Order: structure tokens, then C-alpha cells, then sequence
RNA sequence: CGUGUAUGUGCGUCCAUGAUGAAUC
RNA sequence: CGUAGACGGUGAGAGCCCGGUACGUGAAAACCCGACGUCUGUCUUGAUGGUGUUCCCGAGUAGCAGCGGGCCCGUGGAAUCUGCUGUGAAUCUGCCGGGACCACCCGGUAAGCCUGAAUACUUCCCAGUGACCGAUAGCGGAUUAGUACCGUGAGGGAAU
RNA sequence: AGCUGUCAACCGAGCGUUGAUCCGAGGAUGUCCGAAUGGGGAAACCCGGCACGAGUGAUGUCGUGUCACCAGGCGCUGAAUAUAUAGGCGUCUGGGGGGAACGCGGGGAAGUGAAACAUCUCAGUACCCGUAGGAAGAGAAAACAAAAUGUGAUUCCGUGAGUAGUGGCGAGCGAAAGCGGAGGAUGGCUAAACCGUAUGCAUGUGAUACCGGGUAGGGGUUGUGUGUGCGGGGUUGUGG
């Protein structure tokens, strides 16, 4: 449920909220990774992409 | 001391041959001069060098 | 060196002569004091040398001439002409020390050198008045009031 | 953008020994960015877990160098942020004990 | 070394509150 | 039957098993060369092919001298080209070259000039080839390779 | 209709029709160092000003862009005196460095050979320096030739030729003309009596006016020399 049309669809002001989030997200993966409770350690790629993808439509929208 | 600040003329490269025919390298240095040559006639000077081929050319004003 | 005097030179000639000289003591003394001009293109250079010499006889200041200049300094408004846009007054042909001669010449007759015009310090670049010191002495600076009228 | 967040400072717990009785203690040690410093880990500790750091302590270690048939490699340098905070200090359980 | 508080205003302000020569042959 | 028996792989010599090969062919985007456009100076505003005597028209350069460089030319009879030093030419009846000079002459018009494409090479990329090597060979390096190791360092430098 | 690079196996996961992994092109991000350039430095570490906040009972702190060293327009000031300059200040455009070979220019060895050795050779080599370009100068003949109806913008290749020559005439070195080919085209400034034309110093006689022929006026190109530069006057050897 983060794809690049969604994430276009969102607006600056969401994607910064949307980011925000899935920094959080990647900060409690992490935690739960070191202290050994993250099952789907596939989560932690899945939310760094998807921050990057945040990333890359903000600076798209940034370029034109 | 070889090179004049005008027409850029630099030492040249040759050899001194003695009589046995001993051939050793060697430049032939420009004759350049230290001019206080004057640019504008306003008359400020700027202390230069100048090839004597430049002075005698009148690329050097000393107003 | 072939060269005309602009003035004279004991043991070398009058004052629009033409003399070969050589190099040095045409390019270390006569050209430098401006005693003489290369001999160069005759057509200009023969009224070059005499109109050199009247310029210098005309545009002297002397001690005591300079002080009278001061005091002729009562002179008004000097006008002076400048190829300039009618709108802001920016000039397109800037003004120079001959041209500011020229104009108080002509205005008035205080015969004076182009050198001991502060055109940059004045630094008109504009249309209207226009105050112009004239240093003609170590401690005597006249202030001329030029005026500027465009093209 | 630049969206900068203080848990991008905070890159994981330090589970140890060490680590768990400086928990019991009230001291939390995590694994902070190299190029961090005790006033940036304070600050992004408390804007985190809404806590009042006392003291940021900090320590960098050498990543060991282990071999293999290849050759020597080393592992990563590591700081280490050991925070003390406030007397109430709502205790920060997101370590996981 | 800094911030929010209180103690005193230790002198002067828009005034008044001291020092200075302020002018002629 | 193969208009496709190139080369490989596949459990041992495969045209017909696979990648492919001869050849049905393919590019949104980006980058390279084509046609037509917008865009850019000069003329019709008398030159243009002929007529004719006289005046004016490329410099510290050419030349020369000293000392060198380079030309087959090692200074020689030493031309042409050229560095530095000094001295220093008019305007075509000029000047320079033809390895002195009258010149019979011929060739060309330097120095103020400047300016074009068509030949060498391969870090790198693609496709190939070999009466080349085949693990002490071939690159130092088929393997951690400019690594290990040695050296303060430049640097040297494997074995597998 | 398989897929999370590999040495290189072992959890977790998603990919499909919400087309995988992979391949190609264009973008984004691109820490720190390095010409490294905010300053410094033991290449991988310390700041200034701008705008953000970041909470704040508050102060460090963090992100983003920007800040090194010549010349030139818009420009501004003009020290020592005269300033009519050097410098200072703003802005803008460029350079720093690297790269295997090849190019051009410059500097330039010695082993070595001469059976010694210094001329000479090695060798204009190795190396070095400065600089490119995709290729690199000349260049549209102060050219060659030899009395020929000669060739004809420039470079490379083969010959000429290991010849002519050159050389302690030793060791060695060593062309060019001509001829056969590769490729193929003769571009532009241009100076010149006079000008449309802005700036030096003189010039009010305000006329010998500057009009390009005469032809009457006339207070007019400012009446008179000019060096500079954008176009003319306009431009090869059998000149303009």
C-alpha cells in the first residue's frame, strides 16, 4: 500500500507526514530486530524503500 | 633576467663549441633591462623587463 | 631618433625643429619632459609640435597666476555640452579634462592644463550642475560649477 | 527535502550484560550515528520517547578485525550513547528487556 | 558559562540634580 | 531434407536435445548523420568588359655582422631555414630564391597577416581471429593480486 | 511461470497478472577524502553570514544551500600628492586536476660504438618541462625546377637510395630533385588618394565653407592637421 501512484496521489505535506511515519516504523523495526523480536525482518527493507520512494517523489515534485 | 615582459622574447639554447670541438650547453639570453617604464602618460612608473629590442622599438615608455 | 621640439633646448634647436638625436636622449629626457614629439606622420605631427607650444604658453600657472586664477574663479556657470540620453542624463560620450577646458575656455578665458581638472572626483555621469575642483597650485583649488546640457 | 528525524541518530539498543544492568540502573545504551554528538543524541532521545536525559555519555569502538582465508577484515566502528535520565524518567521499554 | 524569578536604582532620565572659560574695544 | 553441419553446452564425436547459427524482424526514451522549414550577410541603388598617361599602396622586418642550432652538409667555398646580440633597407626600375655576381634569365611576391577536412595512436566499449600460451606457460596477477609479504620511503613483489 | 549479486550454505519474504529477478535508456539520492576550494589537516576532522525551525520555564544542537585562489562587462571608490593610476569592493563568466597511446613546442643524458678516447656516435634517444586535439602545423607556394607547350593550395606512403654526399673521410651518418600513389580544393583579412562616420591639442576670421561638376545664396555638415575602429573607397604575381 505504498506505491509510487499512491505516494504521487499524496501531497507534499502528506508525503512529509508518510515519511515521518515510516521513519518511525524503520526506528521500531530496527529495535525490535536488535533486541531479537522481528519475525518479517523483510520489514526493514519494505520501510527503507518505501522511505526512499517518499524520498523520490518529494524530489521529483521539487524538479518538475 | 631572460625574459622580457613585453614581446615574451625568452633565452635561447645553443652550445658554446671549443676548439677541440667540444660542444657544451648554453643560452643566449635576451638583453632585457629592468625599465621603470610609464604605461599611461599620467606618469606613475612600473619597474619592468624589457628586451632592448623592445626599447629601441619604443615599447617602452619612460614618461 | 627623428623628432620635432615642442619647446627649447639649449644646444639642440628651437622650438619646432626637426633633429636626430640619439635614442636615449630622445626617450630619457625629450619625450619624457615633453620637450619634443617622435618625428612621426608629418602632416599631424607638424602642427602637433607648435600647437604643443602654444598650449604650454597659454595654459602656464605661474605662483602668482595661480592665485589670480583663484580669484577669477568668480566666474558663473560654465556650460558644457555632453552627447547624453533625455531621461536620466546618462552620457554616452563621458566627460573629460579637455572637454571641461574646452568649456571653461570658452566660457570666460582662464586658459588652463586638461591635468588640473578632478573629473573623476567630480564624477558627473549625469545631466544638470556639476561642481568641478581645478587644482591649480599646491594650496589653491579652485570650484568651478559646471553645468551639463545633452545632445 | 530534507526531512531529518532524530531516530535516524538512534540506529539500535546495545543488548548485553553491561547494557541490561545499566537498564536496571535507568541508563540505556543505543547504537548512534558516528558523526553524532552527546547534545544531538539528548535531544533526539527526548523528542523519541518524551523522557529528560540527565547525562549522554558516548564512546566510539573499533570494529574488530577478524580473519578469513581472504585476508584480514574489519568489522564497523560503532559509538556507543550511554543515557542517563531523570529521576522519573518514564523507563524507556521499547528495548524489549 | 547561560535562562525564568526576587533583593537592592549603587547614578542618570522629557524635567530638576555637579564640573568647565563661553566671549566686545 | 539444410536458403541455416558457425561455435558451444548437454552424462562420450549432436545440423535435427538446449543456447544459438543462416535469417521474419525489433526502440518508448536518450545519443549520433540526412530532406524541408523558421534563423542568419550581401545585390539589382550602373561596377564587371574594353580604353588609356600620371600619383599612392604591409618594418625594428628583410639584409648584413658576431656567436650558435638544424639541414647529406662535423664551419667548410656554405647556400636555403632558424635562436640571441648589434646594425639596419620602399612600394614593383621594389624585394626574395635558383648553394657568389653584370646580369641572358627564370620562379615567387616574406616580413601586418590569419585560417579547412582527408594521416598517427588505443585507457575504454562491441564483435571477432590465431600452424599463440595452457597453470614453473600465458599478463606480475586463471586463485586474497599489485593482494600476502619485504622496505622508512620511492619502490620490489609472489605462491596457490 | 522463477526470485532476493557472489565467494557460499543455512531464517524470513514477498513476484502475476497490483508482470517477477533480470537487461537497456533517462533521471533522483549520491556520506567523507581527493584539483578539494569556508578555515585548518597526520587524504577521510573544526567554522562564518543567510533563511528553517527545535523544544523550549531555556542554552546548546541539527538539516538546507553559500563562503578558496586570475581577467572582463554592469559597475563603485582612486592611496601616497594631482587624485586625471596601483590597489580595494560587488557581480558574472572561466581555470585549477586526472587520463594508456598518439601530436606540437622546448630542455636534454649516459651506459654504449668508435675494440682506448674528447670530435663524432649513442641521440635529439631515455628522461624532463609546457601544451593540446580527437587527431595534431602549414596552408591557398620570398616553392621547385631548368630553358620544357615544365609541375603548381598540404600532409603521409613507395622509390629515388644506403645513392649524391657527409664523416678524428674513423666508427658511422645520410638527403633532396624527380617519378608512382593516398586525399583532393586555391578562403579570408586585406594597406592604398578620399569617406558615413566618436574621441586628442589648436582653432570665431563665427567663410575661403566639407557638399562628391558646374551655381545663385549662405551664416551652415562647425569652418583646418589629425592617431585610433566599425563598414566603404575595395583589393595577386601577367596587382590594386
Amino acid at each position: 500500500g505504498t506505491t509510487p501512484g499512491e505516494l504521487r496521489e499524496l501531497t507534499d505535506d502528506e508525503l512529509k507526514d508518510k515519511l515521518r511515519e515510516s521513519k518511525e516504523e524503520l526506528f521500531n523495526l530496527r529495535f525490535q530486530m536488535a533486541t531479537g523480536q522481528l519475525s518479517n525482518n523483510r520489514r526493514l527493507r519494505t520501510v527503507r524503500q518505501e522511505i526512499a520512494r517518499v524520498y523520490t517523489v518529494l524530489r521529483e515534485r521539487e524538479l518538475g | 633576467a631572460a625574459v622580457c615582459d613585453i614581446c615574451g622574447k625568452g633565452p635561447g639554447f645553443g652550445k658554446s663549441v671549443s676548439h677541440s670541438h667540444r660542444r657544451t650547453s648554453r643560452r643566449w639570453n635576451p638583453n632585457i633591462q629592468p625599465v621603470r617604464a610609464v604605461t599611461r602618460p599620467g606618469g606613475n612608473k612600473q619597474r619592468i623587463n624589457a628586451c632592448t629590442s623592445c626599447i629601441k622599438a619604443g615599447k617602452v615608455s619612460r614618461a | 631618433m627623428k623628432l620635432i621640439l615642442t619647446a627649447e633646448v639649449e644646444h639642440l634647436g628651437a622650438a619646432g625643429d626637426t633633429v636626430e638625436v640619439k635614442d636615449g636622449y630622445g626617450r630619457n629626457y625629450l619625450l619624457p619632459r615633453g620637450l619634443a614629439i617622435v618625428a612621426s606622420r608629418g602632416a599631424e605631427r607638424q602642427a602637433e609640435e607648435i600647437r604643443r607650444a602654444r598650449e604650454s604658453k597659454v595654459i602656464r600657472d605661474i605662483e602668482h597666476a595661480n592665485e589670480l586664477k583663484t580669484a577669477l574663479e568668480g566666474l558663473g556657470d560654465v556650460t558644457l555640452s555632453v552627447n547624453a540620453a533625455g531621461d536620466t542624463g546618462k552620457l554616452f560620450g563621458s566627460v573629460t579634462a579637455a572637454d571641461v577646458v574646452n568649456a571653461i575656455k570658452k566660457a570666460g578665458g582662464p586658459n588652463l592644463d586638461k591635468r588640473t581638472v578632478q573629473l573623476a572626483k567630480a564624477h558627473i555621469k549625469s545631466v544638470g550642475t556639476h561642481p568641478v575642483t581645478v587644482k591649480l597650485h599646491t594650496g589653491v583649488e579652485a570650484k568651478v560649477s559646471l553645468n551639463v546640457v545633452a545632445q | 527535502a530534507t526531512i531529518t528525524d532524530p531516530r535516524d541518530i538512534i540506529l539500535a539498543p546495545v543488548i548485553s550484560e553491561k547494557s541490561y544492568g545499566l537498564i536496571e540502573d535507568n541508563v540505556y545504551t543505543f547504537v548512534v550515528h558516528p558523526d553524532s554528538n552527546k547534545t544531538q543524541i539528548k535531544i533526539a532521545i527526548e523528542k523519541i520517547f518524551d523522557v529528560k536525559v540527565d547525562s549522554v555519555n558516548t564512546a566510539n569502538r573499533q570494529g574488530k578485525r577478524k580473519r578469513t582465508r581472504t585476508g584480514f577484515g574489519k568489522r564497523k566502528s560503532t559509538k556507543r550513547a550511554i543515557v542517563k535520565l531523570a529521576a522519573g524518567s518514564k523507563p524507556i521499554d521499547l528495548f524489549g528487556a
